[PDB]
């Protein structure tokens, strides 16, 4: 068989392998980011499997820089390793050029990192997808989505996990461009709300992040103020 | 430092002073300078503080590990060696040591000299130290291989305290040990004051 | 301070050195042996530095006898001298150099007595006779004065004595005792020592 | 069945029957428990003994003076993960002075552990860990899998039968913050206690506890020292 | 075919297992632990008479106060017998002190799971040690016994057998001890139970036996002093 | 040497001597020692000619890489960070002092020094090497915040000049450049285009 | 040439009795002609029964109290008990040789209880040459110490005096008389004396006021 | 380094109730010359730390990269735990006695302040590792023009006001540039409180030139 | 990767090493190549294979390769794994001449190659080298010397010998008409040319196909040398008139 390897074609030209593991991203809950006028707003559908655990545990909303955040879905502690990888690679180009990486050369350069676990037997692809987001005066708001294969493009809008395309429908009819961080971060809400399955799986905490003018450029977590707001208006508008 | 040491009919003599230096500072009187290798063999201490010490228990540590190994007390011919070889590969790094590996086992009496230049010699006696032209002296003046058990005791206890009596650098009290068939012994601790009383 | 003689004749070499290991103004030993026994018919006579004299002689003879239970028939004189010779050389300009002077004497079935000098810097030298050691000054002119090719051994061991009596004389150093062997068909054999 | 020999092979559904395999070895080794308030975090394990003549394997290990763990799996990757720990600890009191943070060390646990699921000829940790600690955000109790993910807790079990346990502890965790410590080391024995055969029970002999808080440098509690927990189960 | 470092679904390395089977090919060796002191002893299993008996020795002093009986692939057990006696020593270099019965054994069950085919350096273990240990010593806790398998576990025991037999001797050994227990009984025990389970009459030739007392240092017994026990069995 | 650079609105203008000597010959008597490191990035070299050669060689490759991957003209704090990462990493084994000058879109006219020992500081203005012992006094005297490019170009020629008439190790012909956002213009005073200032007979 | 070492004085003093140990030292750090702070004792607790006192190059002083600090827990760790007094005498002793090549400029004297319940002092050098000693001062004014100890405690060069054990009380008398007599003398030597009795109970401190100039 | 190349002076250091405040002047002194003269000598670590830095400057902006960085990793953890001012002043330490032990010094000598749970941190750290905490600490030439001020002072009152230990600073400055050769009159104060680290500058002292007419 | 890995060093179920027995088929389908003592030398003769019309002839043989003064050897097998052996058997006897300053003994060169060849069947997962070979030599110790090793790395020295192509029926005709102690060059000559042509029974024997070294002692040196074509047809000749006498 043809799919055992990241080294092996089959005889139609695929890697099966990485195909394998787009699928355990593909398995995981939703996760969705939009970019707007002045900024970057992420969310996370994050399944609670166990009421033992804390609330923020298994965070799928990390700082990778302090102007970047990420945003995963697939297996969890590759995305970690990933957000070590991208904290790592901000760092060093800090070190050695003196001033914070711009958004899309990280994107590139976690990109090839991914990519470098697809072409040998000796290692496996990564199991996840992840959203970078930031902001600044002179790149303005700037999202990019980065998969199994290494692949890295820019977005005005984008969603990971298992409910893609029914969030990528959601997204679609909002003007984001037009519309400030602090608007967008309730429909961000309201859309994890619309894509989950009530029934299937049982309960969720959202989790948001926001990189813009709003936070100077830094990357940090939705106040628990407004993020309860948000939901509220999540759920009215669920009714 | 001086040491000393001899094989005769009876087995081997073993002794040394108790002092230690730094510089010219007295930082001991109250030393013990023949370590207690096994049961069977005993190492003598001049030179570096520290490097006897050290080298001394390593040698220790590998005659034990040998002795588990191969079911059988290492030769005094071995021991020596394993010394030797130890610190050889550290010539010109400034380790200074003086030892006399005092031994018997299937060849009788045995009395090797090692140091930290590369030396390794078997020999009837030796004397090892900043006093050890002062004990030969005396030490050989006296030798005889068919020396009474009681006769070798008072020889070697008399070398060190008269290198004592010379040399600046060697004082306290002389401690005696006798190596015999079944093992060594402990003979004595004799503070050199109360050596000088009797010796006048 | 170290004493080494050899003389070869036509079918034997004879050796001879001092036994005295002496450490600042005392002699700690007077039946020092500085002669180490390659193989049957080969001796190597080693003086120097102390440490890198017996690691190196030791290691040398260790060779020689490996290659002797590998191969079922021993090296000769000749080849002992050159495989002693390579290990000098090659340690001379690395992280360890032995800081050694050499004689060695053997004899071979069919080329016959051989003597080698060797100084620390490794160069090998063939030679009728030869010594090292600051004894060495006091006595190869000795060995220029009266040694022939056909020189019998009872006549070698007078000129041997000869040597030995000048150091005794003339040499500031007290040495009082050597060894002395001879090589030739029938192995090493060890003559009585010279004594003072 | 072609996808479950080798770590780095994805299956078609998007696992790595390796990693759960490993993880397997958790769910068969004998239960532990890890609870806190808002004060302490307690450790309470199951001891599985060979024979009758055997003492009881060791469940609770120290860490650090602000960290121990209770295992579960192959007991010597839970040694080799937990001379890990130790020395993450000592570099940073050599470092720093000061004790490492426990969600630091877990991070740390998460990315050491993660690397062999994703190299050829390398395997999965077959341990699990309750890790119990207190530093300036209080006390903690983690879980760590051989999956490397981790688990902030407010309790947990892990091992065999723990359901049970885990069912106990839903059913009581709204009163574990407000607990002194007598009380909270009695839920933890009361979890455990589900899930042992109907005949059975806690003995001297089979509980161990780990204990730290505010208060209290990480202490193990055997054999006769855990009679006065054990006493009043009333 | 796998590799060495494969999970079974059951969750234990496929090696592991494999080499605790080995284990059963071994001879039966058994431990007592009393508050006198230890005893191990091991049937040596003879298998020609030509075979020079004192030459299998299945019970190794690894230091004065500390010896250890094996049971399985005995070739396997050589390079874990070193590593604890270099432990020992190394421990009395740096302390001072003897090291615990306990303490050498995490050492040596340390080296249990280190093999594997990509990790590692030029040629480092390819699979674990088919090979399990008793280490019967006495250090300041008093006397103790303590077992370990190739899965590198290791737990004190208060008696135990290993190898071939080692269930219907841990059965017998269930039976027959109790905490307050002679160290003369131990012995007497433990050659009653070797007795039964091996296959060939036992004698003062092919058994090895060997104590640790709180006097006295690790103690292998003569053929005189097994004559004698062996009287009352 | 002496070696120099200037910020105005817009831009920077840089300069330098040539003279090279190998004790007190002159092995070259026209050096260019404003280097291009970017399209609008250049480096003034002081010290070992070797040293701030491969320093200078290197630096262009790694700025020009990096622009290439960015698809932007690179910042002259990147170039900068660049030599002092290298001229700081190896100050046992370098004798070089820099200063690096251009023009980019964020900041705009952009002067640092590097000296040696490898720490990095912007300035209106700097100088360096053996020269610029001679003309501290002159620049902290002449300098004038809100220079014109034709000012700060004239400043540059005088203070060189005074340099190089008074340091041995200085001298030749002056080589300027004015660098902004429109491009780099390079030009040499030779001979009676030096500026002269008497030697004070009686 | 960079030195890699500088002195910053200290003077320590340990005592063993019959049932205690004393670790003392003054507390103040010099450099070349200066004072750096005139609060650095030079004792440092190891475990319940066990105070180190260390004076030298406070650099070295630093590092070798943190890795005494982390292998005493290494050893805990693996050995399941806190180390003696005499393990971790030994263990200096090499962890000291161990830069024998560089050395630690540290003079080191442990003060502690021993497992019968006896005071016990060690004492070394800078390469962990070592020995177990009854009293032993150590640093900048061991040499204005050492003698007076000689005497008062060994008795020595005194005919006619009856050779009684030591009691606390004598030898904290003792103690604060050197220091004094040292900082008479020794221009590193002064500030105050820090003291430390080891005794079944635990470890206590006092502390003394010593000339500040 | 083995040979300093711009290099700073003296810096000083007092703490205070509710805080401690540094000095530090604004040169980069390349042997006698003064090179430049803009320089800040004094860096921000955190929230409750702050460094200033005698000795090499590049060896210093090396300390600042490093120690910015591993603040920045720090942040993003987002998890409630900060370097406090002890652990900083630790790791220097370590990380200067480090590079000495490698025969390869950071060339500087280090003051670091802070303020944390109530209490004031003052601590000192050399190129060789020498660390130590005082009430005041002085480098430099500071350590024998300073620092008996400093000390006299405190002896008579060892706690100050704020207002108290910046003029008691002001006047350690002015003797400073009367006394040392590599001084300059252009300098900045920081301080630390509960509210966070404050850099003030460029700020000069008065000076008195009066004994120029009592020569005769 | 375990599942590309074919395992060339490993045992099979009956104590055998597959490859090494493997590469022994590859050289028993090669040129048949004999080696003869004599007391006054020792000799190689092969099959030449490389025979096409065409082919430029630029050495002085095909398969007999020189080792150094007093030795040579040829190969039957895979010719690429001879080359990178007669390579190495080159370089260790210089090895030994710069380290003793004489020759290497003849089963002492063979050994030290033998070595590497077993190495190859023990650990590194390659194949091993495809090739046997025939060596001959003098030295002072033993004289004229023939060996033959195969690629297991067993070796052994010989009187008489045959690898190749129909070997055991050559070793039949060289155990019926080999004269131990009784042999010259010029009578191991005749010998091997009659074997040759009965073991080359595909088809007519012809100088053009065959190769003939000889090693001798002249003068206190070794000589070796490839006959010219003039003396191997001169050879043939020889054997086809004795063949004329066979039955009167
Ligand atoms: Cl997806
Ligand atoms: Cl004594
Ligand atoms: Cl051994
Ligand atoms: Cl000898
Ligand atoms: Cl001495
Ligand atoms: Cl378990
Ligand atoms: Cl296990
Ligand atoms: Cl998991
Ligand atoms: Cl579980
Ligand atoms: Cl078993
Ligand atoms: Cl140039
Ligand atoms: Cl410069
Ligand atoms: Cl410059
Ligand atoms: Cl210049
Ligand atoms: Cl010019
Ligand atoms: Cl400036
Ligand atoms: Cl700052
Ligand atoms: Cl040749
Ligand atoms: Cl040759
Ligand atoms: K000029
Ligand atoms: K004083
Ligand atoms: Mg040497
Ligand atoms: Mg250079
Ligand atoms: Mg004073």
């Amino acid at each position: 068989g043809y799919d055992l390897s990241a080294s092996t074609f089959s005889p139609d030209g695929r890697v099966f392998q990485v195909e394998y593991a787009m699928k355990a991203v593909e398995n995981s809950s939703t996760a969705i980011g939009i970019r707007c006028k002045d900024g970057v707003v992420f969310g996370v559908e994050k399944l609670v499997l166990s009421k033992l655990y804390e609330e923020g545990s298994n965070k799928r909303l990390f700082n990778v820089d302090r102007h970047v955040g990420m945003a995963v879905a697939g297996l969890l502690a590759d995305a970690r390793s990933l957000a070590d990888i991208a904290r790592e690679e901000a760092s060093n180009f800090r070190s050695n050029f003196g001033y914070n990486i711009p958004l899309k050369h990280l994107a590139d350069r976690v990109a090839m990192y991914v990519h470098a676990y697809t072409l040998y037997s000796a290692v496996r692809p990564f199991g996840c997808s992840f959203m970078l987001g930031s902001y600044s005066v002179n790149d303005g708001a700037q999202l990019y989505m980065i998969d199994p294969s290494g692949v890295s493009y820019g977005y005005w809008g984008c969603a990971i996990g298992k409910a893609r395309q029914a969030a990528k429908t959601e997204i679609e009819k909002l003007q984001m461009k037009e519309m400030t961080c602090r608007d967008i971060v309730k429909e961000v809400a309201k859309i994890i709300y619309i894509v989950h399955d009530e029934v299937k799986d049982k309960a969720f905490e959202l989790e948001l992040s926001w990189v813009g003018e709003l936070t100077n450029g830094r990357h940090e977590i939705v106040p628990k103020d407004i993020r309860e707001e948000a939901e509220k208006y999540a759920k009215e508008s669920l009714k | 430092t001086t040491t000393l040491a001899f094989k005769f009919r009876h087995g081997v003599i073993v002794a040394a002073d108790s002092r230690a230096t730094a510089g010219a500072y007295i930082a001991s009187q109250t030393v013990k300078k023949v370590i207690e290798i096994n049961p069977y063999l005993l190492g003598t201490m001049a030179g570096g503080a520290a490097d006897c010490s050290f080298w001394e228990r390593l040698l220790a540590r590998q005659c034990r590990i040998y002795e588990l190994r191969n079911k059988e007390r290492i030769s005094v011919a071995a021991a020596s060696k394993l010394l030797a070889n130890m610190v050889y590969q550290y010539k010109g790094m400034g380790l200074s040591m003086g030892t006399m590996i005092c031994g018997w086992d299937k060849r009788g009496p045995g009395l090797y000299y090692v140091d930290s230049e590369g030396n390794r010699i078997s020999g009837a006696t030796f004397s090892v130290g900043s006093g050890s032209v002062y004990a030969y002296g005396v030490m050989d003046r006296g030798y005889s291989y068919d020396l009474e058990v009681e006769q070798a005791y008072d020889l070697a206890r008399r070398a060190i305290y008269q290198a004592t009596y010379r040399d600046a650098y060697s004082g306290g009290a002389v401690n005696l040990y006798h190596v015999r068939e079944d093992g060594w012994i402990r003979v004595s601790s004799d503070n050199v004051a109360d050596l000088h009383e009797k010796y006048s | 301070m170290e004493y080494l003689i050899g003389i070869q004749g036509p079918d034997y070499v004879l050796v001879a050195s001092d036994r005295v290991a002496a450490s600042n103004i005392v002699q700690m030993k007077d039946d020092h042996d500085k002669m180490f026994k390659m193989s049957e018919k080969i001796l190597l006579l080693c003086v120097g530095e102390a440490g890198d004299t017996v690691q190196f002689a030791e290691y040398i003879q260790k060779n020689v006898q490996l290659y002797k239970m590998r191969n079922g028939y021993e090296l000769s004189p000749t080849a002992a001298a050159n495989f002693t010779r390579r290990n000098l050389a090659d340690c001379l300009r690395s992280r360890t150099p032995y800081h050694v002077n050499l004689l060695l004497a053997g004899y071979d079935e069919h080329e016959g007595p051989a003597l080698y000098y060797m100084d620390y810097l490794a160069a090998l030298a063939k030679a009728p006779f030869a010594a090292h050691g600051y004894g060495a000054f006091l006595t190869l002119s000795i060995l220029d004065r009266y040694y022939t090719p056909t020189i019998s051994r009872e006549r070698a061991v007078e000129l041997l004595r000869k040597c030995l009596e000048e150091l005794q004389k003339r040499f500031i150093l007290n040495l009082p005792t050597f060894s002395v062997r001879i090589i030739d068909k029938n192995g090493i054999h060890d003559l009585d020592n010279i004594s003072f | 069945n072609q996808y479950d020999n080798d770590v780095t092979v994805w299956s078609p559904q998007g696992r790595i029957h390796q990693i759960e395999y490993a993880m397997e070895a958790v769910k068969q080794g004998s239960a532990t428990v890890g609870l806190k308030s808002k004060t302490h975090a307690v450790l309470v394990a199951l001891k599985r003994a060979q024979s009758e003549l055997a003492a009881h394997q060791k469940k609770i290990l120290h860490v650090d003076n602000h960290i121990g763990i209770s295992i579960a799996g192959l007991t010597a990757d839970a040694r080799l993960l937990c001379n890990f720990m130790r020395q993450e600890c000592l570099d940073s009191r050599f470092v720093f002075d000061r004790p490492l943070p426990v969600s630091r060390l877990v991070s740390l646990i998460g990315s050491k552990t993660q690397i062999p699921t994703q190299r050829y000829g390398r395997r999965p940790y077959g341990v699990g860990l309750l890790i119990a600690g207190y530093d300036d955000m209080g006390p903690h109790i983690f879980q760590t899998c051989p999956s490397a993910n981790y688990f902030d807790c407010r309790a947990m079990s892990i091992g065999a039968r723990s359901q049970s346990a885990r069912t106990y502890l839903e059913r009581h965790m709204s009163e574990f913050m407000e607990c002194n410590l007598n009380e909270l080391v009695k839920h933890g024995l009361r979890a455990l206690r589900e899930t042992l055969p109907a005949e059975q029970d806690l003995t001297t002999k089979n509980v161990s506890i780990g204990i730290v808080g505010k208060d209290l440098e990480f202490t193990i509690y055997d054999d006769d020292d855990v009679s006065p927990f054990l006493e009043g189960l009333e | 075919d796998r590799g060495v470092n494969t999970f079974s679904p059951e969750g234990r390395l496929f090696q592991v297992e494999y080499a605790i089977e080995a284990i059963k090919l071994g001879s039966t060796a058994i431990g007592i632990q009393t508050s006198e002191g230890v005893c191990l002893a091991v049937e040596k299993r003879i298998t020609s008479p030509l075979m020079e008996p004192s030459s299998i020795e299945k019970i190794v002093e690894i230091d004065a106060h500390i010896g250890c009986a094996m049971s399985g692939l005995i070739a396997d057990a050589k390079t874990l017998i070193d590593k604890a006696r270099v432990e020992t020593q190394n421990h009395w270099f740096t302390y001072n002190e003897t090291m615990t019965v306990e303490s050498v054994t995490q050492a040596v069950s340390n080296l249990a799971l280190q093999f594997g085919e990509e990790d590692a350096d030029p040629g480092a273990m390819s699979r674990p040690f088919g090979v399990a240990l008793l280490f019967g010593g006495v250090d300041e806790k008093g006397p103790q016994l303590f077992h370990m398998d190739p899965s590198g576990t290791f737990v004190q025991c208060d008696a135990r057998a290993i190898g071939s037999a080692s269930e219907g001797a841990q059965s017998s050994l269930q039976e027959v001890y109790h905490k307050s227990m002679t160290l003369k009984e131990a012995i007497k025990s433990s050659l009653i139970i070797l007795k039964q389970v091996m296959e060939e009459k036992l004698n003062a030739t092919n058994i090895e036996l060997a104590t640790v007392q709180p006097g006295q240092n690790f103690h292998m017994f003569t053929k005189e002093e097994l004559e004698e026990v062996i009287k009352d069995i | 040497t002496t070696i120099m650079a200037v910020q105005f609105d817009g831009g920077v203008v840089l300069g330098a001597d040539s003279r090279t000597t190998t004790g007190s010959y002159i092995a070259n008597r026209v050096t260019d020692k404003l280097t291009p490191i970017h399209d609008r990035i250049f480096c003034c070299r002081s010290g070992s000619a070797a040293d701030t050669q491969a320093v200078a060689d290197a630096v262009t490759y790694q700025l020009g890489f990096h622009s290439i991957e960015l698809n932007e003209p690179p910042l002259v704090h990147t170039a900068a960070s660049l030599f002092k990462e290298m001229c700081y990493r190896y100050r046992e084994d370098l004798m070089a002092g820099i200063i690096i000058a251009g023009w980019d879109p964020q900041e705009g006219g952009q002067v640092y020094s590097v000296p040696m020992g490898g720490m990095m500081v912007r300035q209106s203005f700097a100088i360096g090497g053996s020269g610029s012992s001679y003309i501290y006094g002159y620049v902290d005297a002449t300098y004038r915040e809100g220079m014109t490019k034709e000012e700060c170009l004239q400043f540059t020629a005088n203070a060189l000049a005074l340099a190089m008439e008074r340091d041995g190790s200085s001298g030749g012909v002056i080589r300027l450049a004015a660098i902004a956002e429109s491009g780099v213009e390079r030009q040499v005073l030779l001979g009676d285009q030096i500026p002269k200032f008497a030697v004070a007979t009686l | 040439r960079f030195s890699p070492y500088v002195f910053n004085g200290g003077t320590i003093l340990a005592i063993a009795g019959e049932d205690f140990a004393i670790v003392a030292s003054d507390t103040r750090l010099s450099e070349g002609f200066s004072i750096h702070t005139r609060d650095s004792p030079k004792c440092y607790k190891l475990t319940d029964k066990t105070v180190i006192g260390c004076s030298g190059f406070h650099g070295d002083c630093l590092t070798l109290t943190k890795i005494i600090e982390a292998r005493l827990k290494m050893y805990k760790h693996s050995n399941n008990k806190a180390m003696t007094t005499g393990a971790i005498a030994a263990m200096l002793s090499t962890i000291l040789y161990s830069r024998r090549f560089f050395p630690y400029y540290v003079y080191n004297i442990i003060g502690g209880l021993d497992e019968e319940g006896k005071g016990a002092v060690y004492s070394f050098d800078p390469v962990g040459s070592y020995q177990r000693d009854s009293f032993k001062a150590g640093g900048s004014a061991s040499a204005m110490l050492q003698p007076l100890l000689d005497n008062q405690v060994g008795f020595k060069n005194m005919q006619n005096v009856e050779h009684v054990p030591l009691s606390l009380d004598r030898a904290m008398r003792l103690v604060k008389d050197v220091f004094i007599s040292a900082a008479e003398r020794d221009v590193y030597t002064g500030d105050a004396l820090r003291i430390c009795i080891v005794t079944k109970e635990g470890i206590r401190e006092e502390t003394v006021s010593l000339r500040k100039d | 380094t083995q040979n300093p190349m711009v290099t700073g002076t003296s810096v000083l250091g007092v703490k205070f109730e509710g805080g401690v405040v540094i000095a530090a002047d604004m040169l980069g002194s390349y042997g006698s010359l003064a090179r430049f003269r803009n320089i800040s000598r004094i860096m921000r670590v955190n929230n409750s730390t702050m460094l200033g830095a005698s000795g090499d400057y590049a060896d210093f902006q090396y300390l600042k990269q490093v120690l910015g960085q591993m603040v920045i990793d720090e942040e993003l953890l987002g998890d409630g735990h900060s370097y406090s001012p002890r652990a900083i002043h630790s790791w220097l330490t370590r990380a200067m006695y480090s590079r000495r032990s490698k025969m390869n010094p950071l060339w500087n000598t280090m003051v670091i302040g802070g303020y944390a749970d109530g209490e004031s941190f003052l601590g000192y750290v050399d190129m060789l590792g020498v660390a130590y905490e005082a009430p005041s600490l002085a480098t430099g030439y500071g350590a024998y023009l300073a620092q008996p001020l400093l000390r006299e002072v405190l002896e008579k009152q060892p706690v100050l006001s704020q207002t108290e230990a910046r003029d008691l600073v002001e006047r350690c400055m002015r003797v400073l540039y009367y006394r040392d050769a590599r001084s300059y009159n252009r300098f900045q104060i920081a301080t630390v409180t509960e509210k966070g680290v404050e850099i003030e500058g460029p700020l000069s002292t008065e000076t008195n030139w009066d004994i120029a007419h009592m020569i005769s | 990767s375990r599942r590309y890995d074919s395992r060339t060093t490993i045992f099979s179920p009956e104590g055998r090493l597959y490859q090494v027995e493997y590469a022994m088929e590859a050289i028993g389908h090669a040129g048949t190549c004999l080696g003869i003592l004599a007391n006054d030398g020792v000799l190689l003769a092969a099959e030449r294979r490389n025979i096409h019309k065409l082919l430029d002839e630029v050495f002085f043989s095909e398969k007999i390769y020189k080792l150094n003064e007093d030795m040579a050897c040829s190969v039957a097998g895979i010719t690429s794994d001879a080359n990178v052996l007669t390579n190495e058997l080159r370089l260790i006897a210089q090895r030994y001449l710069l380290q003793y300053q004489e020759p290497i003994p003849c089963e002492q060169l063979v050994t030290a190659l033998c070595d590497i060849k077993q190495a190859y069947t023990q650990f590194g997962g390659k194949r091993p080298f495809g090739v046997s070979l025939l060596y001959i030599g003098w030295d002072k110790h033993y004289g004229f010397q023939l060996y033959q090793s195969d690629p297991s790395g067993n070796y052994g020295g010989w009187k008489a010998t045959c690898i190749g192509n129909n070997s055991a029926a050559a070793v039949s005709m060289l155990k019926q008409d080999y004269k131990e102690g009784e042999m010259t060059l010029k009578s191991a000559l005749a010998l091997a040319i009659k074997v040759l042509n009965k073991t080359m029974d595909v088809s007519k024997l012809s100088a053009e196909k065959v190769e003939i070294a000889t090693l001798t002692r002249e003068n206190g040196k070794t000589v070796i040398r490839v006959l010219k074509q003039k003396e191997v047809e001169q050879l043939i000749k020889k054997h086809e008139e004795e063949e004329a006498k066979a039955e009167r």
